[PDB]
């Protein structure tokens, strides 16, 4: 009882914090610049093979090799500068919910229910792909394994916990805990150096992967946390909740600075991304099309439509060249 | 940000009347459709009663036919479940649970101690 | 049981903050520095873009 | 002295045209209609634009006048022939998937592949082919249209053969989908206005064929079963040849308008046209 | 340019790649899957003898192949992972009738996933095992179901009811009316879209998988004649 008295006090002194740190509006402030202006992004490739709903992809770091997964049970390597399957890998479990890119381009990880996200060698001396390393030891599904390095690889499952692992021993090296709802999504630091997850608990924290500690948490959004993407800059994210909004937030600072929401949208978010220059961000509804809103202004920029079904996965190149999105018709779109 | 607070509740003898509040703050209050979910004493928890957008919908568990009325306010954020005529095993832990998709009526809130959007509690017990 | 969360608010208590004011200005002049490198924001003809 | 039914050929034509440009520019715009039965489909599609495009000014070209010192322009007439056939088996082979499709529906997606529907649409394609070109094989009365074609072929093997059997097989294949739907229906699927609405929509595809079919062949096969009565007034001749001609007209306002993903596309077809 | 011949490689590999995947397309095609639910302990693991998320099996009738999943490895928060399946064949039902206090549960699950919006359009064949036990616990009389249900008071056996052999009417009375309370909440409002087929099973049953061939043949069958618009 007396915890409840003391956890209550503290809660009212942070938001007592925040009220007195907030001073102006993001919208007041950027009212002065102009709008970004009517873009009319129009598709330059359709990519075609999966037979099932498409659930995760990731870019590569050379901004022209992806890789994509769908339930069907099967991973391809594709080429975006010329439409070719560069490799295709069968899963031994036909269930799996995300996909990963290694940065040094020479392994990927899939993972999904059987709760686990294994390791695929791409660099093969014999020239056949096979599987390396099977990573197990989580207890619920696993909803994202994001690398860090060619060693070092990230996760977050279903129980509610994420995960530090090392490949070449396959041991978990540090445990991340605190989250009360389940692990959506996870975005690394450009910095490497800290990484912000969002849960079905309305609530988003971010840690310290040296020291495997929360160090804030932000709570502005209804329903479930989707999607969560860092800034480029490593001082700011937002997130997609179910709840048909997207908000911005600020580490510095430490409060939702800015919310996407109109009374025309009432559908669920499903993926969340920044262009490369930071003034762009892109949201990927349920009613099959990603909007564009401008940053700093929370006004639609636009419109890209044009799939079948819902848009479940979305990401932007490292060069901020080619928007990729892909969808429950087992289709991936490339936009300029 | 998301809070349940659940008031009301007390000692009363078998047969008698009572009234439960459950205010809530956080979200817009009139998107979303709420329960009324309880645990007895050395068992798991059970569905009670619900109530649909704006109070047209009603259910309610087999025990509580007739006997309990679900009340919704959305101009005020608050949910009331007026008691009537309890019996003696009507004593639990009882909770305000929201399930989290608006404009929708379908969902799974009776988790096994794991739910996210539930009230913390309100005691009731039945004595002579 | 609940003094884990009571620590967590207690560490989460001690965090130095900064004029929203302030982190606006910021991130203005973040996306106003890297503007002209904004090939989704600004389009480049179709030799240096290869429709991919 | 007009024979205006001329134009009425030509406006069939362009109207033929059109609506199969339409349907063939639908299943282009869209991945779901790319669909093993939609293959049949929109061969069928091309069936139309094919015999419409070429037999239609044919047949008013060689039923205008006939120059005898031609030696025999029986290829015209063959190459009409083989147009109509491979229209009407195109019908057959799409019935017979139908009826396939909803007789074993467990193994019809495992029974129904790529190639075999290409081997059919060949092996169909070739048999109209064959059906049309036997006259010049020697059977053709050389050693008018009439003149020129006998009239013991047209009423004993083309006819009976190529335009009975189909009917019949396709009779019995859609009453047994109907007896299947019936079945369905009354089941846990008001009461029997569906059930009789969806009999009138397969009886109204199947009298469509026959009215558009049978009446040349009826007065065809009446002409040689009596050598002392004599012919009909040529105004139903060229009545009975523009049913059988916009057959093709109105076999994809049936087949392909009626279907709603097809009617819904063609909605922002139009629409970009205007 | 003496760099063409990666290009010619590349397009070997698609090519490959093309041809391996048609095949995986057909197959993948050909399999027919279906989602096993029901709760812990009541017969989920051995409604079918075997005789042919995490658990699957593999099990043929008549030249036709099945596959099954139970998802039986994760936590009990559902509203996430669920919608993994909104493409399935068929969704497999299985709930006791001997557990008067877990039916409730029961019936509300069933209602939530009837209406959930990415499952609108996938039929069930509910199940109803432990009849045997049903039965011995009417006769039994210890409990009863009107502790449970008030309307049960003013509940009678249907006129189209199809007792087995000397089945009590008690039983049967009993039997009908939990099979009705069930069809009661997909026949609410579905708008035609899917439908239930109700059984009355047994842990000694064996003919199970005739019976869910039979009803995935009648809904596929029903699915084509939906296309096509009767
Ligand atoms: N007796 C006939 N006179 C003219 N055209 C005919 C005759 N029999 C068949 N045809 C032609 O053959 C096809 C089918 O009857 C149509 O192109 C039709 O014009």
């Amino acid at each position: 009882d007396q915890l409840r008295q003391e956890a209550e006090q503290l809660k009212n002194q942070i938001r007592d914090a925040r009220k007195a740190c907030a001073d102006a509006t993001l919208s007041q402030i950027t009212n002065n610049i102009d709008p970004v202006g009517r873009i009319q992004m129009r598709t330059r490739r359709t990519l075609r093979g999966h037979l099932a709903k498409i659930y995760a992809m990731h870019w590569g770091t050379d901004s022209r090799l992806l890789v994509s997964a769908s339930q069907d049970g099967k991973l391809i390597i594709w080429d975006s500068y010329t439409t070719n399957k560069v490799h295709a890998i069968p899963l031994r479990s036909s269930w799996v919910m995300t996909c990963a890119y290694a940065p040094s381009g020479n392994y990927v990880a899939c993972g999904g229910l059987d709760n686990i996200c294994s390791i695929y060698n791409l660099k093969t001396r014999e020239g056949n792909v096979r599987v390396s390393r099977e990573l197990a030891g989580h207890t619920g599904y696993l909803s994202c394994c994001r690398f860090l390095d060619d060693n070092q690889i990230v996760t977050s499952s279903g129980d509610t916990t994420c995960a530090l692992w090392d490949i070449e021993t396959g041991q978990q090296t540090t445990t991340f805990t605190g989250h009360t709802g389940d692990v959506m999504s996870l975005s690394l630091a450009p910095d490497t150096r800290l990484f912000v997850s969002g849960a079905c608990d309305a609530s988003a924290k971010l840690w310290d992967v040296r020291e495997g500690m929360c160090r804030q948490t932000f709570t502005g959004h209804e329903s479930d946390i989707n999607a969560i993407c860092f800034f480029p800059n490593g001082n700011a994210f937002a997130t997609g909740s179910d709840d048909a909004t997207c908000r911005l937030f600020d580490l510095r600072a430490d409060q939702e600075l800015m919310t996407y929401s109109h009374d025309n949208i009432i559908c669920g978010i499903t993926s969340v991304s920044f262009s490369k220059s930071g003034r762009l961000l892109l949201a990927g509804y349920d009613d099959f099309n990603c909007n564009v809103w401008d940053a700093l202004k929370a006004d639609r920029a636009g419109v890209l439509a044009g799939h079948d079904n819902r848009v479940s996965c979305l990401g932007v190149t490292d060069d901020g060249m080619a928007v990729a999105t892909g969808s429950w018709d087992s289709f991936l779109k490339i936009w300029n | 940000q998301v809070q349940l607070q659940e008031s009301g509740g007390g000692l009363v003898q078998p047969g008698g009347s009572l009234r439960l509040s459950c205010a809530a703050s956080g979200f817009t209050f009139s998107n979303y459709k709420m329960n009324w979910v309880r645990q007895a004493p050395g068992k798991g928890l059970e569905w009670v009663s619900d109530i649909s957008q704006s109070g047209a919908s009603i259910s309610y568990t087999g025990s509580v036919k007739g006997r309990f009325t679900i009340s919704r306010d959305n101009a005020k954020n608050t949910l009331y479940l007026q008691m009537n005529s309890l019996k003696p095993e009507d004593t639990a832990v009882y909770y305000c649970a929201r399930c989290p998709a608006p404009f929708t009526r379908d969902c799974f809130d009776v988790t096994s101690t794991t739910y996210a959007y539930r009230g913390q509690g309100t005691q009731v017990t039945v004595s002579s | 049981q609940a003094r884990k969360l009571v620590e967590q608010l207690k560490m989460e208590a001690n965090i130095d903050r900064i004029k929203v004011s302030k982190a606006a200005a910021d991130l203005m002049a973040y996306c106003e520095a890297h503007a002209k490198e904004d090939p989704l924001l600004t389009p480049v003809p179709a030799s240096e873009n290869p429709f991919r | 002295g007009s024979s205006v039914y001329i134009t009425v050929e030509l406006a069939i034509a362009v109207l033929a045209i059109l609506g199969n440009v339409l349907v063939c520019w639908a299943v282009w715009l869209n991945s779901n209609l790319q669909n093993v039965t939609n293959y049949f489909v929109v061969s069928l599609a091309a069936a139309d634009i094919a015999v419409g495009v070429l037999a239609i000014p044919f047949a008013i070209t060689i039923s205008t006048g006939f120059c005898a010192a031609c030696h025999g322009c029986l290829f015209i007439a063959c190459f009409v022939l083989v147009l109509t056939q491979s229209s009407i088996f195109s019908l057959l082979a799409i019935a017979i998937d139908r009826y396939i499709a909803i007789r074993i529906p467990l193994r019809y997606n495992g029974l129904v592949t790529g190639t075999r529907a290409k081997g059919i649409i060949a092996i169909c394609w070739v048999l109209s082919f064959a059906i049309g070109l036997t006259p010049m094989l020697g059977w053709n009365n050389c050693g008018l249209f009439e003149d020129v074609v006998p009239m013991n072929y047209m009423v004993y093997f083309n006819f009976f053969a190529c335009v009975l059997v189909p009917l019949l097989l396709m009779l019995g294949v859609y009453l047994r989908i109907f007896l299947a739907a019936r079945r369905q229906l009354k089941q846990m699927e008001s009461t029997l206005q569906k059930e009789c609405h969806a009999a009138k929509s397969l009886a109204i595809i199947v009298g469509l064929f026959a009215l558009c079919w049978l009446p040349l062949h009826i007065i065809n096969c009446f002409t040689f079963f009596c050598p002392d009565c004599s012919h009909a007034p040529l105004w139903l001749m060229y009545l009975a040849i523009v049913l059988s001609h916009t057959n093709s007209v109105v076999n994809p306002f049936i087949y392909a308008y009626a279907i709603r993903e097809f009617r819904q596309t063609f909605r922002k077809i139009i629409r970009s046209h205007v | 340019e003496d760099q063409r011949n990666e290009e010619k490689a590349q397009r070997e590999a698609n090519k490959k790649i093309e041809k391996q995947l048609q095949k995986d397309k057909q197959v993948y095609r050909a399999t027919h899957r279906l989602l096993l639910l029901g709760a812990d302990n009541s017969g989920k693991s051995t409604i079918v003898k075997q005789m042919r998320g995490i658990f699957e099996t593999k099990f043929q009738v008549d030249k036709v192949n099945f596959h099954m999943f139970d998802v039986g490895g994760q936590r009990d928060e559902r509203r996430k992972w669920i919608q993994c399946f909104n493409d399935v064949t068929a969704i497999i039902f299985v709930v006791d009738s001997s557990d008067y206090n877990r039916l409730q549960e029961a019936l509300n699950l069933f209602k939530s996933i009837w209406n959930n919006r990415w499952l609108r359009t996938i039929s069930v064949i509910l199940f109803l095992n432990k009849q045997d036990l049903l039965a011995e616990k009417v006769l039994a009389g210890k409990s009863k179901i009107e502790d449970y249900f008030p309307e049960f008071a003013r509940y009678t056996t249907p006129e189209d009811a199809t007792p087995e052999p000397g089945e009590d009417p008690r039983v049967t009375r009993a039997k009908y009316f939990i099979r009705d309370e069930f069809l009661r909440i997909s026949t609410a409002s579905g708008d035609g879209r899917h439908y239930c087929y109700p059984h009355f099973t047994c842990a000694v049953d064996t003919e199970n998988a005739r019976r869910i061939f039979n009803d995935c043949r009648d809904i596929i069958q029903r699915m084509h004649l939906r296309q096509y618009e009767l």
